[PDB]
RNA sequence: GGAUAGUGGCCUACCAUGGUUUCAACGGGUAACGGGGAAUAAGGGUUCGAUUCCGGAGAGGGAGCCUGAGAAACGGCUACCACAUCCAAGGAAGGCAGCAGGCGCGCAAAUUACCCAAUCCUAAUUCAGGGAGGUAGUGACAAUAAAUAACGAUACAGGG
RNA sequence: GCGGUAAUUCCAGCUCCAAUAGCGUAUAUUAUGUUGCAGUUAAAAAGCUCGUAGUUGAACUUUGGGCCCGGUUAACGGGGCCUUUCCUUCUGGCUAAACCAGGACUUUUACUUUGAAAAAAUUAGAGUGUUCAAAGCAGGCGUAUUGCUCGAAUAUAUUAGCAUGGAAUAAUAGAAUAGGACGUUUGGUUCUAUUUUGUUGGUUUCUAGGACCAUCGUAAUGAUUAAUAGGGACGGUCGGGGGCAUCAGUAUUCAAUUGUCAGAGGUGAAAUUCUUGGAUUUAUUGAAGACUAACUACUGCGAAAGCAUUUGCCAAGGACGUUUUCAUUAAUCAAGAACGAAAGUUAGGGGAUCGAAGAUGAUCAGAUACCGUCGUAGUCUUAACCAUAAACUAUGCCGACUAGGGAUCGGGUGGUGUUUUUUUAAUGACCCACUCGGCACCUUACGAGAAAUCAAAGUCUUUGGGUUCUGGGGGGAGUAUGGUCGCAAGGCUGAAACUUAAAGGAAUUGAGGUUUCCGUAGGUGAACCUGCGGAAGGAUCAUUA
């Protein structure tokens, strides 16, 4: 199930048999994506840029709605950061239990946490790089990541 | 001192007959002994 | 599902598998090393000489091995011709109380107790 | 994780023949798995089948009447020689006069004796009786 | 650049630091000449292949060379190592993993035979030469076919 | 004379049986698993997790229809057209960038078909009365007086290279900062001229063929889902998950003070031991270190080892819920690495209890009922090591399917259902129904197994989802040697010689001592005893629900 854990939940969000056109919607098709580029221009990644439309204006999902994901529309406009948003939460987890493992030296349960962290940081900039969306080496290593996340 | 995997042979089955007839041949050569 | 692996691409495994596994198979090892024929009596031979060193139950005659030098129990055929081995007779043995004595001063008991040879002595 | 769709979907009907079911879905779906039903489905040895279209992958619901004793997958799919077919008909059917095993060749996928007719060969598929 | 019949770090002077490898480099073992092929199987495999044909290597072990189109040739030469022959003691000569044949244990295994008639090879060449090869002799290697009896009359025993 | 004899039949005679110009005997061999083995208990799942190479990896892009001709037994197989559909590199013509005759092409592969080839012998096999046959490649027919004539086939060759048809199956690339495709849309740069100005050297124009830089268009202008795969975000939970700090509870030992007398401990029966300077007991107070009883369950959490007083802080995690995000990022894993009971090792700390070693008591056929007191190291902790356990579910991990039922933990949904609010409104708790993810349980065989038994130990002689590790009788033996790690103890790897064939094992039914073991440490009567930790491969009755 999980790939770092024993578990095997299934709990996921299920997207309907509709790909245009929720009916008591009929309110725009372009003004949305101001909307998004003022929330990303707040300050926000694109997850609780879905989450927030969703909550309070009502767009159920951007495809359906503007014919485009959020990151490309991100990306269209140029507010896309150096680093993805999924690797940067990765390496700022991984350097909050860093910092704890700095102060408690004892703790290996967080010795262990941090060796997993780190192997999904690894696998995910793998992928990253491949694909060519990072730099072609881009040198994962804690001294740099430190000053990178913040 | 070392192992028996790396001194081995590339035919097992013409050692066991050439082996089993040089045994019959040396046994061949066997006698009683007396003085001359 | 099974142990071994099932890839198209995958022929070095279970070649490189198959070469590390028979070596536990006990076969393989004597057959490669050529130490098999120590388990039995002869050593590698099919046939012994030995010196016919003592009388014995009644039928059997106590012969010592000239190759490796120890001595074993010999089985005589057809009890009368016990009498033609005497003392010190050069015999060649076969398997058969385990031995049987086949060829006595290079001619065989078969020539003899049919009267079809005689000793050389 | 799941490696082979075809595995799974013949997996699934050989259970609900042997227990004794009419009836079976099939989760997730493939051209593959729809070309080797339509194969089972020309000789009787199936009924008949629905594909339901969610936008994921789709579903298969085959509705069997019996006649079926064995189908399977060969993984992995071997390459067979044209000479090399009664081979493995020889090797994995019980007997001659019932019993295919299935091939996808360059001309789409087939049954054995189809291929035969046709003189093509390729790589194996399965096997139904 | 030298040398080669000629390419080539084959060798030399110079200059770079490269080349192989867990897809196993390198070292070691092999009672390892390789292949066509042989056996056991229904298939996969497993084992054998010194040996009638093809290729390679060697002529007791290293090394070098002459001649010639072609040899690092050994039924050619020179030297070293190990064996070993002759004698008048100064010296000379040697190489059966060619055909026979002998030794290698005091326990054992083919003829020191005949011929170029056949198949081919060599030369200056129809003609000569060829232990290549053929012929016969020799331990049941293996393999094929096949003798050592067939038909009666008489007396008993029968099925009757 | 009879009978018996561990005479493993001790020997000769009669009879029959098998093969046959051949027959016997000894030894070796026949009657590892891709196909196609096994790993709970017979040999075997690394203690656990991460992870590179390797192996494996969700779905999806031209299908369908009509037309003829058209080969073979109404069927099977072939090609061309149309249906938005035939795409490229050029010479010669019908023409007015649009057709015909023709030289050629997988973007890169893998795969498969066909064909060249691949040496004779050998193998299979056609023909042929060598008197048959093994063979061999012969031979056969005539006016047998000048001759005639059929043959010496064919098949196979499993890799790599060559040519060729197909395009399913499995990979790879293309337009995302347009630096994209296409044009009788125009300017400029940069190069070369098969030529004509007589051949050639050089100068120039025109003209022809390329590449390039900017501008006008032509277009449906360019991004597949979003896996009851995965990782990420968010909401509210949940837990004896971890680290740090702090608090509490009795108990044990010791100390102080007060009471009172002749004993207290211990065991089958004694003794050593403390005790009229008061033992033991009673009462008040204090200190030390250790541990968290009852609540405690066929409950919970963690990768395993393992984890139980309160409160605070730090970081982490599972499951659920989401019309959130990215779009294959995944599974298993040689190399390598993190953690890893108890015991053990080197230093610092305090050292209550227990307590290997040790000092001492009596050994009484029977110790069945083999002990007592004191007590070192150790037990606890800090900083470094070690890396083993019956580290056990003796059952690798990921994915799917298959049978009935009742409980229970965590999340979620519904209930003009219940109760506490002091007004019956949120919440909390309970009940009912459903659902996701767990810890297990009861019955049964659709099946499996040799059986005990198993919802997997099933989906298997009808055998293939992916992947890692292990095993191939028992001693000798986890011993010897070599290597590597460790301060050591020892850990990882790891034989052979010799020996057993009434040999090793798994499940069930027909004189003393006696639970069996594992890791570790120490010491000796009798191959034993004891200290720490772990397992059952040990026999759940009575009451309630």
């Amino acid at each position: 199930g999980r790939m770092h854990s024993a578990g095997k939940g299934i709990s996921s969000s299920a997207i309907p048999y509709s790909r245009n056109a929720p009916a008591w919607f009929k309110l725009s098709s372009e003004s949305v994506i101001e909307q998004i580029v003022k929330y990303a221009r707040k300050g926000l990644t694109p997850s609780q840029i879905g989450v927030l439309l969703r909550d309070a204006h009502g767009v159920t999902q951007a495809r359906v709605i503007t014919g485009n994901k959020i990151m490309r529309i991100l990306k269209s406009n140029g507010l896309a950061p150096e680093i993805p948003e999924d690797l940067y939460y990765l390496i700022k987890k991984a350097v909050s239990v860093r910092k704890h493992l700095e102060r408690n030296r004892k703790d290996k349960d967080a010795k262990f946490r941090l060796i997993l962290i780190e192997s999904r940081i690894h696998r995910l900039a793998r992928y990253y790089r491949t694909v060519a969306v990072l730099p072609p080496n881009w040198k994962y290593e804690s001294a740099t990541a430190s000053a990178l996340v913040n | 001192g070392h192992n028996a995997k790396a001194f081995a042979v590339a035919a097992p089955g013409k050692m066991a007959r050439t082996m089993q007839r040089s045994s019959d041949v040396n046994e061949r050569k066997l006698h009683v002994p007396m003085v001359d | 599902g099974k142990g071994k692996p099932r890839g198209l691409n995958s022929a070095r495994k279970l070649r490189v598998h198959r070469r590390n596994n028979r070596w536990a198979e006990n076969n393989y090892k004597k057959r490669l090393l050529g130490t098999a024929f120590k388990s039995s009596p002869f050593g590698g031979s099919s046939h012994a000489k030995g010196i016919v060193l003592e009388k014995l139950i009644r039928k059997c005659v106590r012969v010592q091995l000239i190759k490796n030098g120890k001595k074993v129990t010999a089985f005589v055929p057809n009890d009368g011709c016990l009498n033609f081995v005497d003392e010190n007779d050069e015999v060649l043995l076969a398997g058969f109380v385990r031995f049987k004595v086949v060829k006595v001063s290079g001619v065989s008991l078969l020539a003899l107790w049919k009267e079809k040879k005689e000793k050389p002595r | 994780t799941r490696s082979s769709v075809l595995a799974d979907a013949l997996n699934a009907i050989n259970n609900a023949e042997k227990t004794g079911k009419r009836q079976v879905l099939i989760r997730p779906s493939s051209k593959v798995i729809i070309k080797f039903l339509q194969v089972m489905q020309k000789h009787g040895y199936i009924g008949e089948f629905e594909y339901i279209d969610d936008h994921r992958s789709g579903k298969i619901v085959v509705q069997l009447n019996g006649r079926l004793n064995k189908c399977g997958v060969i993984s992995p799919r071997f390459n067979v020689k044209i000479g090399d077919i009664e081979k493995w008909t020889a090797n994995l059917l019980p007997a001659r006069q019932f019993g295919y095993v299935i091939l996808t060749t360059s001309a789409g996928i087939m049954d054995h004796e189809e291929a035969r007719r046709k003189h093509v060969s390729g790589k194996i598929l399965g096997f139904v009786y």
